[PDB]
Parts: C-alpha cells; structure tokens; sequence
C-alpha cells in the first residue's frame, strides 16, 4: 500500500577531461 | 468568465509582464523572478488614474492600451483583479497600498476611484523616519499574507514621493496531491560550482510533458485544483544560466510547446518551501516609457492630492510563493506498471515557471527559481 | 508495509575541462 | 509509508580535452 519511492539522487559529476 | 474587455486586458498585462521579466533578467543583480501580471498593470493603472497629461499618458502606453478610454483601463483591470479572488482556497491574498510623505493629503476623489478599481489603500509615513517606515510598511505585508511574508524591504531608497507597496502570497494547490511524506533532503545547484541543501516534495503521475532534445530543455505541465489553471515548468537540459532559455522563451515558442506535448508517467521533484521576492518593478517601468512619473520635477499626480505634490519614487512587487505538497485526494491510479519507468524531472537547478489560467489562457504568475532556500 | 525503492536517478554533470596543456 | 529512495544515477560524462 506504501506508495513507491522518490527517485534516487543525482550521479557524481563526470571525471575531468585530458589536458589538451 | 471574463468580458471582453478584462480579456484583451489579460494579454496586455501578460505581454507587460514579459517584457518586464526580460529586462529583469538582464539584472545580473536580480536572482529570483516572481511577477503577477495583474497586479503590475494595475501599478499603470493607479498612475494613470492618479495622474494627468503625459505622465498618465506613458502608463498608458506601457500597457499598451491607448486605444481604450481611461475607465475602460480601470474597470477592465478591476474585473481581471476580483476574478482572481474569486478563486481562493489554491490559496491567494493579495494587498495593494500607496505611501505618501505626511506633508501631502490624498484627494478624496482618488481614494474612492483607487479603493474601488483597485483595492488600493493609503497611508501617510515620515519617510525621514527610516525605523518606523520600514515597520509600517513591513508589518503591513506581514498582516497582509499573515506572516508568509515578514519584510518588504530593508531600506527606503527615496524619502520624497510615493510608495506603491504590493503584498502578495500565492500556494498552488495540486490537481493531484503529493504525498506529505514523500520529502527528503537534496542538494540545489545554484551553478556547478554551488550547491544548497533543500527540502525537495516528490510525485510520480501522469503529466502533460515534451522533451525539446534540440533545444535541450525540459518542460512539464501541473494541472491546478480542478484544472482552472496549470503550473508550467521550463528546465534546461545542463545546469546553466537561464540566459539562453530566456531568450527562447516568447508566445508563439511557449504555444508550440505546448502543442508537442503529450500525457506521460513522470517524476516529478520540486524544492519545497517558501520563496519571497521582492522587486522595485520602478526604474525598470521607466524603461519601458513611465518616465515622467518618476521625475520628481516633472512628474504629475495631481488627482492624487490636488496640487501636483508626488512622483513615482518605488513601485514594490513583494511574494511569497510557496510550494507544498498539499492539493486535492486523486482516486486510484491502479490502470496506471504505467510509472514504473517514468521520465525525470528532476529539479535541482535553476527553472523557469509560470502559471496559466485554463479558461482564459491569461497569466497568474510568471518568475524564475535560481537560488532556493534551506 | 514501506513501498517499493524509487527510480535510479540522474546522471551526473559533465566533467569540467582538462588542464592546459 | 513511501519506499526508500532509488539508487543513484549514473556518474557524469568525462570533460572536454582542455585548451593547448
């Protein structure tokens, strides 16, 4: 009967790019 | 339903409004947006009614309504004003007041016209007195919205002239209710380099909504209580400024928009809690064309007291949007695995919303949520 | 009788830019 | 009661190659 949960949080931010 | 007149005065309030949100948008000092396009064209409409010759001339025309004759403004304004309080507890006070030095008196011809069109009431301050003005007026919109909005403003910037204080709290009250415990702590970010703690209300229904994968936004419409108005989020796709989302937004992209949208299961989280803006919509009316209503040495208000005594000093656009969980008991979704894999709206950084009448299509509300509050 | 677990939630930013070369 | 939430999102794309 318990309704479903709230979606889950965000992903970490992506890894930093090579250095150019 | 609106008389054709109040209606053709919806969109030109509307269409006011917009062009006050972009210029406010350009304000890299202005975070939140928060304007009811009724209660700013009614601040054209107490210039005008309280002024003569050019100074209610140009109100006139920054509502572009100067082919309408005068009382035509203020009867239609009056109506679009009582048709919004006449659909009360979505819960929604409203308080307009007009401060003036206690040097001058209010002619008592105008206190009528404006208490009448307007709601609009009148006090006399010492604007010298900087403590027991900012009281007077702060304790006014605390009384008005009964403690949602606690302080207008911190300081009196001109103390000569007049004062147009409006006081207003607004709490959208869902079609379909979020459940109260359905609330945990998230994380806004402000930038990507700036995040705040909030509380954030979650619900997972069937919406109306589209995915603008060229544009990269997201936009999703929230039926009010019993579907007499529809709260519309636009949310860029990447956490970045509004800027590029603002200068898609018009009424011809928002109508396309809304055409390509369709009813999908969605997630729906959204900070909860209270919002308070506070703007001196003034200077930013000024560039629109009220520019005589602000000169002190020019300016003429002489309905308002008789003898050309006030300008326009500071035209006060204060709200309290709250966002809450509470809307009306939705019957079973039971034919509806259907939210089992719902599209996320997920917003946690800064968005665009507005709120739309569904009968007339006239705007309730219009402002932006850059930087929360926890 | 607590309700299922939610949806996963959003990916996450994009990475900032490398450093210079 | 409301189901706990969801599991995280996936991790963020890695950045650009920075500047030569």
């Amino acid at each position: 009967p318990g309704p479903p949960g709230p979606p889950g949080p965000r992903g970490l931010p992506g890894p930093p790019g090579p250095p150019g | 339903m609106l008389s054709p007149k109040a209606a053709t005065l919806a969109e030109r309030s509307a269409g006011l409004a917009f062009s006050l949100y972009q210029a406010m948008a350009k304000d890299q000092a202005v975070e939140n947006i928060l304007l009811s396009p009724v209660v700013v064209a009614s601040s054209l409409g107490l210039v005008s009614l309280g002024g003569k010759a050019t100074t209610a001339s140009q109100a006139k025309a920054v509502l572009s309504a100067e082919q309408l004759r005068d009382e035509e403004v203020h009867a239609g304004l009056g109506e679009l004003l009582r048709s919004l309080s006449n659909s009360t507890a979505v819960t929604w006070k409203l308080g307009s007041r007009l401060y003036g030095p206690s040097s001058v008196s209010f002619a008592e011809d105008f206190v009528r016209s404006s208490k009448q069109h307007y709601n609009c009431e009148h006090s006399k301050i010492n604007f010298r007195d900087k403590r027991s003005a900012l009281q007077s007026i702060n304790e006014w919109a605390a009384q008005t919205t009964d403690g949602k909005l606690p302080e207008v403003t911190k300081d009196v910037e001109r103390t000569d002239g007049a004062l147009l204080v409006n006081a207003m709290f607004f709490k959208p009250h869902w079609d379909e209710k979020f459940h109260h415990k359905m609330v945990d702590n998230r994380g806004f970010m402000v930038t990507r380099s700036y995040t705040v703690g909030v509380t954030m209300m979650h619900r997972t229904g069937l919406y109306n909504y589209y995915d603008d994968e060229k544009e990269k936004l997201q936009i999703v419409e929230m039926p009010l209580a019993h579907k007499l108005s529809s709260l519309i989020i636009l949310m860029p796709h990447h956490v970045e400024p509004l800027e590029r989302l603002e200068k898609l937004l018009t009424k011809e992209q928002l109508k396309i928009w809304m055409g390509k949208m369709q009813k999908k299961a969605v997630a729906i989280s959204l900070p909860k809690g209270v919002v308070e803006v506070t703007h001196d919509l003034q200077k930013h009316l000024a560039g629109l064309g009220l520019t005589e209503a602000i000169d002190k040495n020019k300016a003429d208000l002489s309905r308002m007291s008789g003898k050309k005594d006030l300008y326009l000093a500071s035209v006060f656009h204060a709200t309290a949007f709250e966002w809450d969980t509470e809307g009306n008991p939705f019957d079973q979704d039971i034919y509806g695995e259907e939210l089992r894999s719902p599209k996320l709206f997920y917003a946690d950084h800064p968005f665009i919303f507005l709120v739309r009448d569904t009968q007339s299509g006239s705007l309730l509300f219009i402002g932006r949520l850059v930087r929360p509050k926890g």
